RNA sequence: UAUAUAUAAUAAU
């Protein structure tokens, strides 16, 4: 459980989902799994999405280039957490 | 130096720091603490630094049982991040028609060392649906108890769950 | 079915 590996996008409206995300993080190497949702029962995340990297190689190079900038009420924050 | 901080847990999601400061200076001396709950913009995560200057207030505060709002909180020493993460966590569903957390907490207590576990009361919140909780300090236990399910617990067996990972 | 945390995380069943 490294202290980086994936990106959580969070406070982000409808303008921007799966398909810029897909590249909003993307914008620096390859990816691996992207996924977005709201909150439809816990009735507060927004726009949450999950966008896992290579590993801490893609992951160093974008979320030490691009993790927390400018974007939507929150900055993307630097995720980590792993699926077998 | 090697201990002093402590991580407040199971803070009422009501408490403030000058507040928690002057509750828990009632052991000994406290040089700072950071909390985190904040009444005043909403809400946040329920925990809180306590920096004892003195290493003793740690070792009585963790070692003995306090209740700020009258809920339920849980004072531990700052643990290892790694020690943190591997702690597992597994739900207990069904539950006896009257049964204290005294129980519970010694129940499982036995097999696997029970780091934090406990059963929830609309008191906690409104939910006394009929749940349990526990914690390890390792996942072991949790697939060791988990082959066991449903156990036989005071008078309502308890269908065992993990706390939320289908893994 | 439900959970107050290491200052941060959607869905499901």
């Amino acid at each position: 459980n490294p202290p980086s590996r994936v990106v959580y996008l969070g406070s982000i409206p409808y303008d921007q989902t799966e398909e810029q995300i897909l590249d909003l993080c993307s914008n620096v190497g390859p990816v691996i799994n992207l996924k977005m949702m709201f909150d439809p029962q816990t009735g507060r995340s927004k726009g949450y999405a999950f966008i896992e990297f290579r590993d801490l190689e893609s992951s160093a190079s974008a979320v030490r280039n691009l993790n927390g900038y400018q974007l939507g009420s929150r900055f993307l924050k630097c995720g980590y957490s792993s699926n077998s | 130096k090697e201990s002093c901080k402590m991580f407040i847990g199971g803070l009422n999601w009501d408490t403030t720091e000058d507040n928690l400061r002057e509750y828990f200076g009632k052991y000994g001396t406290v040089t700072d603490l950071k909390i985190m709950k904040d009444p005043a913009t909403g809400r946040s995560r329920g925990f809180g630094f306590l920096s004892f200057e003195k290493p003793s207030s740690v070792d009585e505060v963790v070692k003995t049982q306090h209740i700020l709002d009258g809920k339920v909180i849980d004072p531990k020493r700052a643990i290892p991040r790694d020690e943190q993460d591997k702690t597992g966590k597994i739900f207990v569903g069904g539950i006896g028609p009257d049964v204290r957390p005294k129980e519970f907490e010694e129940f499982f207590s036995q097999w696997g060392t029970i780091i934090d576990a406990q059963l929830m009361l609309d008191k906690d919140t409104g939910q006394s649906r009929g749940f349990g909780f526990v914690t390890y300090d390792s996942a072991d236990a949790v697939d060791r108890v988990c082959q066991n399910k449903f156990i036989d617990f005071k008078d309502r067996k308890i269908e065992i769950k993990r706390a939320e990972p289908r893994h």
